[PDB]
RNA sequence: GAUGUCGGCUCAUCACAUCCUGGGGCUGAAGUAGGUCCCAAGGGUAUGGCUGUUCGCCAUUUAAAGUGGUACGCGAGCUGGGUUUAGAACGUCGUGAGACAGUUCGGUCCCUAUCUGCCGUGGGCGCUGGAGAACUGAGGGGGGCUGCUCCUAGUACGAGAGGACCGGAGUGGACGCAUCACUGGUGUUCGGGUUGUCAUGCCAAUGGCACUGCCCGGUAGCUAAAUGCGGAAGAGAUAAGUGCUGAAAGCAUCUAAGCACGAAACUUGCCCCGAGAUGAGUUCUCCCUGACCCUUUAAGGGUCCUGAAGGAACGUUGAAGACGACGACGUUGAUAGGCCGGGUGUGUAAGCGCAGCGAUGCGUUGAGCUAACCGGUACUAAUGAACCGUGAGGCUUAACCU
RNA sequence: UUCCUUGUCGGGUAAGUUCCGACCUGCACGAAUGGCGUAAUGAUGGCCAGGCUGUCUCCACCCGAGACUCAGUGAAAUUG
RNA sequence: CAGGUGGUCAGGUAGAGAAUACCAAGGCGCUUGAGAGAACUCGGGUGAAGGAACUAGGCAAAAUGGUGCCGUAACUUCGG
RNA sequence: GAGGACCGAACCGACUAAUGUUGAAAAAUUAGCGGAUGACUUGUGGCUGGGGGUGAAAGGCCAAUCAAACCGGGAGAUAG
């Protein structure tokens, strides 16, 4: 099935009857405005392309703006698409809520994770640090050894080294649907998500059991 | 987040009821052991309050059968069905974490009175 | 001037005695 | 949280007063031992003419801890120390008699209802 | 990282920023425009303008916050007197920067920062 | 460590591919002095946007 | 005219002669548990006492604590305990200077990375008119571990003792990813207590310095010990093995023709990168519809007119960031600062009054102050411009319309 | 000072090639190139315990000086 | 040029003091600066639960720390 | 009111660690460390000269040089 569009909120708690306290993130799903329709005809695959939120007119640009004026659709925040399965089927215009996932049990959250700058390989890969006292020369949290002798003279790719952290697409899987409020356009996910807040999310429902 | 303060409105108890530092407090807690659903009574002195809306919570420490006890009690959770004030202390900090350190005669909290 | 430090001292220059 | 070189105190009366963590059963690399942990244990301080004597190497379970116990609602339960109750190595059933001190619920398990049973409260 | 916090350190310990905008608060207050390096001037703004709301509403009390922080009677005088009555219908943003040129010396980049009515 | 033979004149112009200084492009002109000055800069007698900023 | 040594640390990578997990044949295999051989390299594969030790012995665990290669991997990555300089002593040898893989106590470990490699991040040009987005997925990488308890079932098996396969459910250990609602750590940008001294004329109240003087709390952010999630199922083709039918060879025979099963190994399925994939792909939308001259007559050159979509630059900045880059905003404006309202933290300010001889207490009073938070607000700064980017986009052939 | 050798027995530890007490089979102790004791002393060697701790399990955050960018000045070993 | 260099002078408040902290008279701010707020290095601050499990070895850190009074063992060369 | 007595600044040293190692420095800096009325320490002048001096003894020191100083000469020593 399709996903949605959200914007992560915040984290908060739901209090449960029998005193269990369910942390939850809380995602803010408007209506996703289908804007294109993918077929094997035209374009070789069967998808939608969703859009969603406002944009302010003097900063859409003209070739975005006829995107949306063909589709009938107001200008949104950007432009995402999803693979449709076989037996469904939409039409441009046609607006998505979040009652999609009235009756859906588990959702998949994808969004962008927070970003840590260049993080070394202590952060970045749970490097053990070498020894605080006991002789140490100016090597306290550094990498170590990286290769072997002359055979084969070279470094391998893939190397574990430090660089850039965070900052990209990250998959959450499996999460469970606390509760669909279609009135305030929320749902809440039991867990944690990627990304800060404010950060577009894509969620939709899981594909394993 | 005006989302979040509403969503958070919905769930607060409305009945809690005012208490500061050093106050003796006796908060009753369901308890399940097995099939029925039962309180029980844990007396103390409040240490420590957390003031954050549906996140706070409260300290609260006992000397029970010879070893002290600190239990960390969520202001609005349904586990908590009551809380009374047996009696008002007089300190001047907001965190008591000193009293771990005292025993006996020495951490006795003088009364309010006002 | 006089030779380099570590190429007097005998711990670095004395490895395959 | 206990670990190997934690010292523990005695929550019975099989005569031990001081025990030492020297193993946390129960897997590979396994690092901590909660409430409810069964641990291996050698012993420290005893009584005169106590049941156990100085230097044995026994089991035990963890009952009390410093670091505490989280309840399903947020909720914590600390103590201002660790606190163990002796069990024989192969029946793993309590030495002593007795139990000093409250324990909490999570020994709520078929393994330790004599301790339940004996405790002068339970949290 | 630096998530979401607020300040400049400019190469300086904790003492001697606090030092710097101190005497760098008197000498806004007393000349009315002063130049100085861009990024010093916007961290000027955050100093200086709590102190002209404090100086709106006369007491012994507030003089003797506003003696705390700037330690210069003539300043606390003048902020009482003078600016706090000049400022009294403004809703905040009591100052203005214009960027100049570069510093010779050193190429820093040089900005005017003035009282708004002066 | 220290190279093992010497890099040549062309190595040493591409690594200097990049040096080059940029020009300022946008130089305004003050609408009523009518000179010129770095944008969002006042200009070198005083004016900004119209109006004598700096009696100097 | 120098290729630094044993062990430890850190970080690894391969082989398979397999330690665990997986699939099997035989058993002197009743069951549980084994013995032995074949297949299999996806993942996993101890902490301590002694000792310079690798090793080994011991203690206690684990599903298991594999065996080897890599300059007995790794000192321009760390150490320097042993060995192996100069000091000194013992035993022994020598007349002696001295000697001893005999022992003992002490003993300087340099390098700012040009090239290849690797980890990250940009500029140029190209992709054949220019530009803005969304994609396809060639191809590459990540992950793959497992215990215990319960049901099946005290069933099958066994004289008893003991005690299942197959299948299902729950809960852990180690590892990884994300996050900050909770429990906490930090919090030299917030509040308070307090010691010595100096100053603000003095009292009162404050400030500087003493490591933040010393301490006690603590906001945002970051974060683990906190808490969500993951390893799969399934499919395809197989390994060892098991077959069905079936001749050669009237029979027998898994094989020769033909057909079916079969494992964590392989190809997918799951996550991430990805059209410089030069084989440079697709779809949607947006913009440009002027003259003239010249030569060497051609994908030719120049002049005037024009400057589009868009881009950049500049400015206010960000949960983005070493710098670039990326994101939002620039008055038709909440981009940042201030301000206004709250929250949070600290813990009852100063002034004044009252009680006391005085320190001090009480009242006004949960007061005053309050950082990075939340909701608002054009007060201040984000300027009219200028700059780059053009003017309908080659040839050949085919198919349609003329 | 003992090669065999981590001798053997006891003590200390859950576990002690080190340490302490003993035995004597002294490869290869021994009497002014002194033997055996010894209170006090030692920036002396070895071993144990209490207190204490980021040494460690296993690292996290913060404050400064560099590293990074800008303007000025401006080296070095090395090199067919 | 973060080194070396004999003699004389010798204020206040606390203090035993020429130690130490803050000051006087007096003299200086050390002849590159401006930004930013990555890894990593250096010099420090704090740290949940544990507490030598680190290591060749408690290295390095942390801890103890004053004055007055009470009290203080083996051993001893009679002083400790 | 004794003492190669005790604690401890100046002063004399140099036990440990980190930094630095094309250094700030051809031996230092930071934090701790030892002696501190004596076999102490220091200023000025003097004397001992190279197979020689001096040495509380390390083959140590004798002008950043020491199992035989430095300068000049034999001297273009000799070099299978
Ligand atoms: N390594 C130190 C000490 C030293 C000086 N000269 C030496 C000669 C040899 C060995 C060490 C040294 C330095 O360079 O300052
Ligand atoms: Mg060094
Ligand atoms: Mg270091
Ligand atoms: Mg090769
Ligand atoms: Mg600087
Ligand atoms: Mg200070
Ligand atoms: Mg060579
Ligand atoms: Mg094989
Ligand atoms: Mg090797
Ligand atoms: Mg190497
Ligand atoms: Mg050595
Ligand atoms: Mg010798
Ligand atoms: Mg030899
Ligand atoms: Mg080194
Ligand atoms: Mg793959
Ligand atoms: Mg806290
Ligand atoms: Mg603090
Ligand atoms: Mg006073
Ligand atoms: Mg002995
Ligand atoms: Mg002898
Ligand atoms: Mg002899
Ligand atoms: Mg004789
Ligand atoms: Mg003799
Ligand atoms: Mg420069
Ligand atoms: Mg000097
Ligand atoms: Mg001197
Ligand atoms: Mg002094
Ligand atoms: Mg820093
Ligand atoms: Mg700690
Ligand atoms: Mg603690
Ligand atoms: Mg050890
Ligand atoms: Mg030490
Ligand atoms: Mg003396
Ligand atoms: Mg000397
Ligand atoms: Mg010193
Ligand atoms: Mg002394
Ligand atoms: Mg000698
Ligand atoms: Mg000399
Ligand atoms: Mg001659
Ligand atoms: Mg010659």
């Amino acid at each position: 099935m399709i996903g949605l569009v959200g914007k992560k909120v915040g984290m908060t708690r739901i209090f449960t009857e029998d005193g269990v306290s369910i942390p939850v993130t809380v995602i803010e799903v408007e209506a996703n405005r289908v804007t294109q329709v993918k077929d094997l005809a035209n374009d070789g695959y069967r998808a939608i392309q969703v859009t969603t939120g406002a944009k302010k007119a003097n900063r859409v640009t003209k070739p975005e703006a006829g995107h949306f004026a063909k589709a009938g659709v107001e200008a949104g925040r950007g432009l995402w698409e999803f693979r449709l399965a076989e037996g469904e089927e939409f039409t441009v215009g046609q607006s998505i809520s979040v009652e999609l996932f009235a009756d859906v049990k588990k959702v998949d959250v994808t969004g962008t994770s927070k970003g840590k700058g260049f993080a070394g390989t202590v952060k970045r890969w749970n490097f053990r640090t070498q020894d605080a006292t006991h002789g140490n020369s100016l090597s306290h949290r550094v990498p170590g050894s990286i290769g072997q002798n002359q055979t084969p003279g070279k470094v391998f790719k893939g190397k574990k080294m430090a660089g850039q952290m965070g900052n990209e697409r990250v998959t959450v899987q499996s999460l469970d649907v606390v509760r669909v409020d279609a009135e305030r356009n929320l749902l809440l996910v039991k867990g944690a998500v990627p990304g800060a807040t404010g950060s577009d999310l894509i969620v939709k429902p899981a594909v394993k059991a | 987040s005006n989302i979040i303060k509403q969503l958070e409105q919905e769930q607060m108890k409305q009945d809690v009821p005012s208490f500061r530092p050093g106050d003796t407090v006796e908060v009753k807690v369901w308890v399940v052991e097995g099939s029925k659903k039962r309180l029980q009574a844990f007396e103390g002195v409040v240490i420590a309050i957390r003031n954050r809306g549906l996140h706070s919570a409260f300290t609260v420490r006992k000397i029970s059968n010879g070893e002290g006890v600190e239990r960390v009690f969520q202001t609005h959770s349904p586990v908590v069905d009551s809380i009374s004030v047996k009696r008002r202390g007089a300190v001047r900090k907001a965190k008591l974490y000193y009293l771990r350190e005292r025993t006996g005669k020495a951490a006795r909290i003088k009364e309010r009175l006002n | 001037v006089t030779s380099k430090w570590f190429n007097i001292d005998n711990k670095i220059v004395d490895h395959r005695p | 949280m206990i670990q190997e070189q934690t010292m523990l105190n005695v929550a019975d009366n099989s005569g031990a007063r001081r025990v030492m963590c020297i193993k946390v059963l129960g897997g590979s690399h396994r690092r901590y031992a909660g409430v409810g942990d069964i641990i291996k244990i050698t012993i420290k301080e005893a009584i005169p003419r106590g049941k156990v004597k100085k230097g044995d190497v026994l089991k035990a379970v963890v009952v009390r801890t410093k670091k505490g116990v989280r309840r399903p609602d947020g909720s914590v339960i600390r103590f201002d120390g660790n606190a163990c109750v002796l069990l024989n190595n192969n029946s793993e059933q309590p030495i002593g008699t007795r139990i000093f001190g409250p324990v909490t619920r999570e020994l709520r398990s078929e393994k330790f209802m004599k301790i339940i049973s004996l405790a002068p409260e339970v949290l | 990282m630096r998530h979401r916090k607020s300040g400049r350190q400019l190469n300086r310990n904790s003492s001697h920023r606090q030092a710097m905008f101190r005497n760098m608060a008197g000498s806004l207050v007393r000349h009315e425009i002063i130049k100085t390096t861009l990024p010093k001037a916007k961290e000027l703004r955050r100093v200086v303008e709590p102190l002209i709301t404090l100086a709106k509403t006369d007491s012994v009390a507030n003089r003797r916050l506003a003696f705390a922080r700037t330690r210069d009677n003539e300043i606390v005088a003048k902020l009482f007197n003078e600016l706090g009555p000049r400022f009294a219908s403004r809703a905040g943003g009591y100052t203005r920067i214009l960027k100049c040129g570069f510093r010779a010396g050193d190429n820093a980049p040089m900005a005017y920062i003035e009282l708004v009515d002066r | 460590a220290v190279q093992q033979n010497k890099p040549t004149r062309s190595k040493r112009g591409m690594r200097r591919s990049h040096d080059a200084l940029t020009a300022v492009t946008s130089l305004s002109v003050d609408k009523t002095s009518g000179e010129k000055h770095l944008r969002h800069h006042i200009t070198a007698d005083g004016y900004y946007r119209g109006r004598k900023v700096i009696a100097k």
